[PDB]
C-alpha cells in the first residue's frame, strides 16, 4: 500500500531482459503483449550492426512494437519497477500506462493499491488439488553452449548437465527449447 | 392447485397437521366460517357420549415468521365425511394438496 | 519489489553494526557518505527478501502494522523502543482522518512537506 | 387520396350475452392492421364501467373476521362482489342494499332492485348461508370509472370520513377484457382486391360492442386532432403583507419610506452592518426593529433567491 | 449532464489538477462575487466551471492572475 | 434496495426510487425551500418536508439534477466495485441498474442489492464526476481491455439480424442504404436476405 | 405422451406458438413457446429491503451511526470499499466519507448547516474513535501522545 | 438560523438557561449579569430571546406563565371566535381565573 | 468493434456506440422471437449404434 | 375524470436541416404513445401520396447486362441513381421526359427538359456519371401516380419509390404532469425526400388518418 508514483525520472539504466515465452510445444505469450505498455532502455539494437530501430527512453504506443515483431528482435531490455532507484515510491518512466488511460502514469497515483487488487480479485481458482522429442516446424539443433565429446557411433557425447535446444526457421525467433540430460546423443 | 405435480403433495398436506381431518365421522351437521361439527355415525360410536365432534379452525393468527395462518372449511351441509378426509385447508392448501 | 526490502549487512561500513536495514535507507546513507565525504567506508549489503505477512510487519509507522495482524507485540515493541510514526503511509492517515499522499490529496500533501522544510 | 372508400359499419353479430363479433366494410390495403391495432389497444386501454367501489355491513367491523352463519370469509365475500358486473343508467354513484335471511345460496337476483341499476348476471353468488337464524345485509356502493384503480389510491380522499366498518375493494372499471381481431380480403368482389377486418371482442355485458368500437374511434379521433395542426415550435413567499402593523416608533417609517423599502421582504433580507449604511437611527431603534421583525421572521433571516412584483 | 470529461483533462494535464482547479473555481460561483463567463443552461457551478474549464477559459494560471490583481486594486 | 434492470437508461445514470430520494437530499431540500422562499423556517421546511407536497417533488427534481451518486455492489473486489452515475427519479422501490454496467459489478439481478452514498463537497462531486464516472471506465485497469462489451440478449440480437440465408424474401433487391429499413418494416424482404446490393458511403 | 396429450386438446405437438407483439401488431417469426408453469412467490420482499437515512441517532461510544436498520441505521463503508476509493485517487471522498458522515461531531453540524445555507464546504477535524483509541491505549501502562 | 457571534451566545445562555418544562428559570437582568457586557442592553437580550421564541415547541423560554399562553394565543388564526376574549383573561386577569 | 471505435474516434464516440449496439440489440432479439423447445435440441440416429 | 384525456400541448419541433426533423409531444395518457406512433409510421410509410420514376427506356439493349460505350458507369448504378430524384407533378396521371447533353462530364437534373408541371427539387442530383468523350445519350425516362410503394418485380421497370419519405422512427419516453409518473412521451423524427416540409407531411398523414376514422364513428360529437 506505500507505493505511489511521486517521481519522472529516476535516471537508471537498469531492467528485465523481456523475451517471449518459449517452453513446451510452442510459445504461450510473444513479445507482443509482454512489452506492449512499457518504457524500453537504451539496449534496443536492430539486428543488422551499427543500426539503431528506436530511441533510449521512449513509450510503445501502437506501432514500436509492430516494427519491434517486423524485425524479428527476442530479447529487449526494458527498465522496471524494481529496477526504480527511487528513494520513496517509484518513478513514471517505469510503468507505463496499463490503465484506463492511454498516456504514460501521472504521479501520485496508487500503484500499490491499483495492483494487489487485480491479483488477487481472479478468486476463481481452485481448490482440493528424454525420449520423445516431437518439432513443429522446421528448425536448426541451437545446441547453446553443449560440451560435446566423442561418442561411440557417428555421433557427439554430452558431458554438461545444463543443455538447451532451440529451433530456428527463418529469424531469430525460436519454437521450442526441450532441455535434456547429459545422455542425449545427436542423432542429426 | 399445480396443473404438473407428483402426487406427494397429499402425503404432504396430510402429514403436516395443517389442515383439519375428520377422526371417525359420518356426516356434517353444521358448517361455517369458523366451526366444523360432525354427526358420528352409531358403527363407530361408543357408549357414552353424545355424539358430536367438533372441530374449531384457527383464524387469522401470526407466525413465527409474521405471516398469516388460516383454515377454511370445504365440506357442506349434510355431507358425508369418512375418515381421514380433511375438513379445513390450512395455509397453501387446497382440497387436501400442498398449493404453494 | 515490496518483498525485496530490508537488507542486512555484513560490513560496518560506519553505518549501523546492526541487522534489518531498509534498502533505501541504507542505499540514501551510502549515496550521502561516500560521494559526500568518504569513499573509503562503503557498506555492503544482502538483500533478504521476505514473506507477506513478515514484509508485512516490517514497516517504520507503527501506526501501520499494528492493525494488519498482532497489536499487542507490536505495540509492546514501540513502546520499548520507544518510536514515532510522522504519518507517511494511505493507513496512517486515513485513520488519523486526514488527506491521503495519493490523488487529489498528493498536492496539497507536497505542498504541507515543503512548508514544513521551512517552518 | 385517389377514392380511399373507407370503410362502414356493417354486420354487427351477437354470438352470446359476452360475446360478439363486429365487422367493418372493405378498406385499401395496409389499414387494416393498423386500424385494428389501435382500435384493440384504446378499447383495452380505456373503456368506461362500472364496478364496486366500497362495501359496509353492519355485522363484520374489519375483512380479517368471519360472520356466524356464513360459510365464506368477509375477503371471499368482497372477491365476490368484486367480480360483480352491472349496468348504471344516467347518474353515477349508486348504493344497493341486500338484505336476506335462510339457508339458500344468496345470488345478484334477490338485491334491492331500483330503477337505474340493472344487474347483468342474476345467478352469481354472495358467499351462501348455512345457520336458519343468520341474516346478512350489506350496502354495496356502485361507481363507474376508466381504468384499474386500487383501494391505495382512493384512500388521500377520506381522511376524516372513515369510519370503523366500511370496507373498501378494488375496482376493475373495465368491461371488455379480451378482444381479438383478423384481416381478410372479401367481401370487395365487384371492386379490386381490398381487405375487411373483423373484431372479436368478449365483454361482460355492461357494455353493447357498437357503443364500444364507436367510442373508441371518437378517442382516437380526439387524441390524433393535435396532430393535425402542429404550432408552438402562483409559487411565491407566503410573507408578502405590507409595512403597516410594523410598530414605528419615532423615525423608522421615515428611514423606510425615504429609502424605498418594499413591504416586509427585502427588509428581511438584510444584515445589520449594511443596514448600519442608512441613515443614523440608533442602537436602541435598530434593537426595536430587530425585535418586531425577530418576532415573526428569526432576527432578519432569509435570502430570497427572486422577487415577483 | 455533461456526459464525460475529456476536453478539460487534455486542457489541464494531470486529471488530478483538474479537480482542484474546478473546485477552486466552483467555490468562487457558489459563494459568490463571480459571474459565469460561458453562458449558463441551467447548470450547476460544478458543470459551469468544468464547461469554463474545457473552452480553455480558466487554469490554475488565470485565477491566481485575477485573485492577485483583486487583492492589489483593494 | 433490490437491484432492477433499466434498459433505457444510458451510460451515466442510475434509476432512484423517488422514496429513497427525499430522505438522501433533505438538507438539500431544505436548503432550496429556505432560499425560493416557500418556508420563512426550519420548522415549517420540516412539516413541509414530512407532508410530501408538489412544491417538495419539484424542488427535490430540481436539486438533484446535476449532482452524481455512487452505487456499491456488497462483495467489492477491484477497483470497479464503486462507480458514479446521474440519479433519475423513478417511481418505485429498487435501484434500477444498466446492463452494460452490470459486468463489471458482477450483478445478477436474482436479489443482489446495492448501497448508495452521496458526494456533498465540490470537490467531491467534481471528484464523482471526473474520476468515478461510468462513462470513464471503459478500459480495465488490471489487462487493458475494455470493460463494457455487449454480453446477453444482445450478442443473440445482432447475431440474427446480421446472418445469410438462401433465398429468402427479396433477394434481388438493389437499393441505397436508408431504404433497407423502409423494405424491412412495411413489407418486402426480410433482414435475412441476401445477395442484395447497397451503396454504403 | 406429451406429444399424445396435446393432440386430445388439439393443440401443436411441438409446443411452439405464433404469437403477436402488442405495440406494434407485428407477428413475430420463430414460434414462441407458451406454456403454464408454477410460479411461487419467495419471501425476499422489496419493502423490507428499501432504507435510507440522512442523520439520526448515533452511539455514546465512537459516536457513529447505529447500523443494520436498527433504529434507522447507517450503512457500512469498508476496508474493501476505502481500498477502492484510494485506487480511484479520491481524497476528499474519502476524508468526507471518514469525518464529515461519521464521528466528527463538530463537524458533522458544521456541514449540515453549511449545506443547508447553500455553501457545500468540509471542515474535516479530527474522528472520535481515534480519540477512544488513544484513552483505552493510555489506559494501559503506554504513554501515547501527538507531538506538533 | 441567521444570528452574529454576539446573538448566538446570548442565545446559547439563554436555551442553557431553560428548564425540562420549558420555563426560563433565571430572569432577564441576571442574563445580562452572566453576560457581563456593558454593550449587551435588555433591549437586545429581549430581541434574542423573542426571536427563539418562536422555535418549535411554541411557548418555550417563557418568563412565566403569563407570556406563555399569550404567545400561542397570538399564534393562533383570528378566524376562531371568542379569541379576543381569551386575550383580554390571559392579560391581567390570570389571579381572577385562578382564585 | 467496441475496441477499434475506441482506438480510432476516442471516448465520446465510443460510448454513445456502446448505447445505441444495446438498444438496437435489445430491440431486435425480442423482434426475433428467438424462444425455446424441446425439439430444438436434437439427438444423432447413430448414438444407439456407437453406445 | 369519466372521459377527459390529456391532450399534447406541447409540440415543439426543432430540425436540424429542411429534409430532418425530430418532433416532440407533452405527456399523454398511459401507452397512448405507442399507439398513436406506430399508427403515424404505418401510415406515412405505407400510405402516401406523391410521385416517382417507374421506368427507362435506355437507347440500347433492354437487358440489365449492357455496356458502356461511354458513360463509363453501369447501367445498374444509373438506375439507382435515378431512384434517388424527387420530382412533381401537377395533376398529370403520367409525363414522359428525356434530356440531351454534351461531354464535359457532369450530369446533373438540369439537363432533363423542362416541362410545365414537372419540376425538380434539386438540380444538381447526379443521374448519369462523368462521360469520357462528348457522345451524348438520351434517357426517355417516364413518371406516374401513385400512393405508397411497390417493386418492379410485380409492378414494372427500376421501382417505384411514390411516398414522398426517406425514414421515420419513433421513440416513447416516461413522462409526469404534477404526481402521476406514469405518462408517456412520444418522439417523433422524421426523414423527408424533399418537396415536403416533414411538419407538412406528418400533418397529412393526421388528416388522411382523422378522415378514415372519422366514417367510424358515424358522425359524432355534434355539439
Amino acid at each position: 500500500q506505500d507505493l505511489v508514483v511521486t517521481e519522472d525520472d529516476c535516471g537508471t539504466h537498469e531492467g528485465i531482459m523481456m523475451t517471449p515465452v518459449i517452453e513446451g510445444g510452442d510459445v504461450k505469450e510473444p513479445l507482443r503483449d509482454r512489452v506492449l505498455g512499457r518504457v524500453t532502455a537504451e539496449d534496443v539494437l536492430k539486428p543488422g550492426t551499427a543500426d539503431i530501430l528506436v530511441p533510449r527512453n521512449t513509450l510503445l504506443h501502437e506501432q514500436w512494437c509492430d516494427l519491434l515483431e517486423e524485425n524479428s528482435v527476442d530479447a529487449v531490455k526494458v527498465r522496471s519497477v524494481v529496477s526504480c532507484d527511487t528513494d520513496f515510491g517509484v518513478c513514471a518512466h517505469c510503468y507505463g500506462r496499463d490503465l484506463a488511460r492511454g498516456h504514460i502514469i501521472n504521479k501520485g497515483e496508487a500503484i500499490g493499491v491499483i495492483a494487489a487488487q487485480s491479483i488477487g480479485e481472479p478468486g476463481t481458482q481452485l481448490t482440493m488439488r528424454e525420449s520423445s522429442i516431437q518439432v513443429k516446424n522446421k528448425g536448426s539443433i541451437k545446441l547453446s553452449n553443449v560440451k560435446s565429446v566423442v561418442n561411440s557411433s557417428g555421433k557427439l557425447v554430452i558431458t554438461s548437465r545444463n543443455t538447451e535446444l532451440k529451433l530456428i526457421d527463418e529469424f531469430g525467433r525460436t519454437k521450442e527449447s526441450y532441455k535434456v540430460p547429459y545422455g542425449a546423443v545427436l542423432a542429426k | 392447485k399445480p396443473l404438473v405435480g407428483t402426487g406427494m403433495e397429499r402425503a404432504v398436506a396430510v402429514d403436516s397437521g395443517v389442515t383439519a381431518v375428520a377422526k371417525r365421522g359420518g356426516v356434517v351437521q353444521y358448517v361455517d366460517a369458523s366451526r366444523i361439527v360432525i354427526k358420528v355415525n352409531e358403527d363407530e360410536m361408543y357408549p357414552g357420549e353424545a355424539g358430536i365432534d367438533i372441530y374449531n379452525l384457527t383464524k387469522y393468527t401470526r407466525s413465527n415468521q409474521n405471516t398469516c395462518i388460516n383454515q377454511m372449511p370445504c365440506v357442506s351441509l349434510g355431507e358425508p365425511v369418512e375418515r381421514g378426509d380433511v375438513l379445513a385447508d390450512g395455509p397453501s392448501t387446497d382440497l387436501g394438496e400442498l398449493a404453494l | 519489489r515490496q518483498m525485496l526490502r530490508k537488507a542486512t549487512i555484513v560490513n560496518a561500513g560506519s553505518s549501523d553494526f546492526l541487522e534489518g536495514e531498509q534498502v533505501e535507507y541504507s542505499r540514501v546513507k551510502i549515496a550521502n557518505r561516500e560521494l559526500e565525504a568518504n569513499g573509503k567506508v562503503g557498506a555492503t549489503y544482502s538483500r533478504d527478501l521476505l514473506g507477506i505477512t513478515k514484509a508485512s510487519l516490517a514497516t517504520e509507522s507503527f501506526i501501520s502494522a499494528a492493525s494488519f495482524q498482532e497489536t499487542t507485540r507490536v505495540l509492546t515493541e514501540a513502546a520499548v523502543a520507544g518510536k514515532r510514526d510522522e504519518l507517511r503511509g494511505l493507513k496512517e492517515n486515513v485513520i488519523v482522518g486526514r488527506l491521503i499522499p495519493a490523488g487529489t490529496g498528493y498536492a496539497y500533501h507536497q505542498d504541507r512537506m515543503r512548508r514544513r522544510a521551512a517552518g | 387520396v385517389t377514392e380511399f372508400l373507407k370503410p362502414r359499419l356493417v354486420d354487427i353479430e351477437q354470438v352470446s350475452s359476452t360475446h360478439a363479433k363486429v365487422t367493418l366494410e372493405p378498406l385499401e390495403r395496409g389499414f387494416g392492421h393498423t386500424l385494428g391495432n389501435a382500435l384493440r389497444r384504446i378499447l383495452l386501454s380505456s373503456m368506461p364501467g362500472c364496478a364496486v367501489t366500497e362495501v359496509e355491513i353492519d355485522g363484520v367491523l374489519h375483512e380479517y373476521s368471519t360472520k356466524e352463519g356464513v360459510q365464506e370469509d368477509i375477503l371471499e365475500i368482497l372477491l365476490n362482489l368484486k367480480g360483480l358486473a352491472v349496468r348504471v343508467q344516467g347518474k353515477d354513484e349508486v348504493i344497493l342494499t341486500l338484505n336476506k335471511s335462510g339457508i339458500g345460496p344468496v345470488t345478484a337476483a334477490d338485491i334491492t332492485h331500483d330503477g337505474d341499476v340493472e344487474i347483468v348476471k342474476p345467478q352469481h353468488v354472495i358467499c351462501h348461508l348455512t345457520d336458519e337464524n343468520a341474516s346478512i345485509s350489506m350496502r354495496i356502493k356502485v361507481q363507474r370509472g376508466r381504468g384499474y384503480v386500487p383501494a391505495s389510491t382512493r384512500i388521500h380522499s377520506e381522511e376524516d370520513e372513515r369510519p370503523i366498518g366500511r370496507l373498501l375493494v378494488d375496482a376493475c372499471y373495465s368491461p371488455v377484457e379480451r378482444i381479438a381481431y383478423n384481416v381478410e380480403a372479401a367481401r370487395v368482389e365487384q371492386r379490386t382486391d381490398l381487405d375487411k377486418l373483423v373484431i372479436e371482442m368478449e365483454t361482460n355485458g355492461t357494455i353493447d360492442p357498437e357503443e364500444a368500437i364507436r367510442r373508441a374511434a371518437t378517442i382516437l379521433a380526439e387524441q390524433l386532432e393535435a396532430f393535425v395542426d402542429l404550432r408552438d415550435v402562483e409559487f411565491d413567499p407566503i410573507l408578502l403583507r405590507p409595512v403597516d402593523d410594523l410598530e414605528l416608533t419615532v423615525r423608522s417609517a421615515n428611514c423606510l419610506k425615504a429609502e424605498a423599502i418594499h413591504y416586509i421582504g427585502d427588509l428581511v433580507q438584510r444584515t445589520e452592518v449594511e443596514l448600519l449604511k442608512t441613515p443614523n437611527l440608533g442602537k436602541k431603534s435598530l434593537t426595536e426593529i430587530k425585535d418586531v421583525l425577530a418576532s415573526r421572521g428569526l432576527s432578519l433571516g432569509m435570502r430570497l433567491e427572486n422577487w415577483p412584483p | 449532464a455533461r456526459v464525460t470529461v475529456q476536453d478539460a483533462v487534455e486542457k489541464i494535464g494531470n486529471r488530478f489538477d483538474l479537480v482542484l482547479v474546478a473546485a477552486r473555481r466552483a467555490r468562487q460561483m457558489q459563494v459568490g462575487g463571480k459571474d459565469p463567463l460561458v453562458p449558463e443552461e441551467n447548470d450547476k457551478t460544478t458543470v459551469i466551471a468544468l464547461r469554463e474549464i474545457e473552452e480553455g477559459l480558466i487554469n490554475n494560471q488565470i485565477l491566481d492572475v485575477r485573485e492577485r490583481q483583486e487583492q492589489q486594486e483593494q | 434496495s433490490v437491484i432492477t434492470v433499466g434498459p433505457y437508461l444510458r451510460l451515466h445514470q442510475c434509476g432512484l426510487p423517488k422514496k429513497m430520494a427525499l430522505e438522501l437530499f433533505k438538507p438539500f431540500i431544505y436548503g432550496k425551500l429556505e432560499l425560493r422562499g416557500l418556508a420563512t423556517t426550519i420548522k415549517a421546511a420540516k412539516k413541509m418536508v414530512e407532508r410530501e407536497e408538489a412544491v417538495v417533488w419539484d424542488i427535490l427534481d430540481e436539486v438533484i439534477r446535476e449532482h452524481p451518486v455512487l452505487l456499491n455492489r456488497a462483495p467489492t473486489l477491484h477497483r470497479l466495485g464503486i462507480q458514479a452515475f446521474e440519479p433519475v427519479l423513478i417511481e418505485g422501490k429498487a435501484i434500477q441498474l444498466h446492463p452494460l454496467v452490470c459486468a463489471a459489478y458482477n450483478a445478477d439481478f436474482d436479489g443482489d442489492q446495492m448501497a448508495v452514498h452521496v458526494p456533498l463537497t465540490l470537490e467531491a462531486q467534481l471528484e464523482a464526476r471526473a474520476l468515478m464516472m461510468s462513462t470513464n471506465n471503459i478500459l480495465s485497469p488490471a489487462n487493458g481491455e475494455p470493460i463494457i462489451v455487449p454480453s446477453q440478449d444482445v450478442v443473440l440480437g445482432l447475431y440474427y439480424m446480421t446472418r445469410d440465408c438462401v433465398n429468402a424474401k427479396g433477394e434481388g433487391m438493389v437499393l441505397t442504404g436508408p431504404k433497407e429499413a423502409e423494405r424491412l418494416y412495411r413489407s418486402g424482404l426480410a433482414s435475412l436476405h441476401a445477395r442484395v446490393k447497397v451503396r454504403i458511403t | 405422451e406429451i406429444k399424445e396429450l396435446l393432440k386430445l386438446g388439439d393443440l401443436p405437438t411441438s409446443g411452439q406458438i405464433r404469437l403477436y407483439d402488442g405495440r406494434t401488431g407485428e407477428q413475430f417469426e420463430r414460434p414462441v413457446t407458451v406454456g403454464y408453469m408454477y410460479m411461487l412467490k419467495l419471501n425476499h420482499l422489496v419493502d423490507d429491503k428499501m432504507h435510507a437515512r440522512s442523520t439520526g441517532s448515533y452511539s455514546l461510544v465512537t459516536q457513529q451511526p447505529l447500523g443494520g436498520k436498527a433504529q434507522f441505521g447507517g450503512q457500512r463503508f469498508g476496508e474493501m470499499e476505502v481500498w477502492a476509493l484510494e485506487a480511484y485517487g479520491a481524497a476528499y471522498t474519502l476524508q468526507e466519507m471518514l469525518t464529515v458522515k461519521s464521528d466528527d461531531v463538530n463537524g458533522r453540524t458544521k456541514m449540515y448547516k453549511n449545506i443547508v445555507d447553500g455553501n457545500h464546504q468540509m471542515e474535516p477535524g479530527m474522528p472520535e474513535s481515534f480519540n477512544v483509541l488513544l484513552k483505552e491505549i493510555r489506559s494501559l501502562g503506554i504513554n501515547i501522545e501527538l507531538e506538533d | 438560523t441567521p444570528f452574529t457571534d454576539t446573538d448566538r451566545a446570548i442565545a446559547t445562555s439563554i436555551v442553557d438557561a431553560v428548564d425540562d418544562t420549558g420555563y426560563l428559570t433565571i430572569q432577564i437582568e441576571d442574563i445580562v449579569d452572566s453576560i457581563g457586557d456593558d454593550e449587551i442592553g435588555l433591549e437586545e437580550v429581549e430581541a434574542v430571546l423573542k426571536r427563539i421564541q418562536r422555535f418549535d415547541p411554541v411557548g418555550v423560554a417563557a418568563k412565566d406563565l403569563r407570556d406563555c399562553l399569550l404567545i400561542q394565543l397570538s399564534q393562533f388564526a383570528k378566524e376562531t371566535p371568542w379569541l379576543e376574549e381569551a386575550r383580554l383573561i390571559i392579560s391581567d386577569h390570570l389571579d381572577l381565573l385562578a382564585n | 468493434m467496441l475496441n477499434t471505435c475506441y482506438r480510432i474516434l476516442g471516448l465520446k464516440p465510443t460510448v454513445i456506440f456502446a448505447d445505441q449496439i444495446m438498444y438496437t440489440g435489445f430491440a431486435y432479439a425480442a423482434r426475433s422471437g428467438a424462444s425455446v423447445g424441446i425439439d430444438d435440441m436434437v439427438i444423432p440416429e447413430k448414438k444407439h449404434e456407437i453406445i
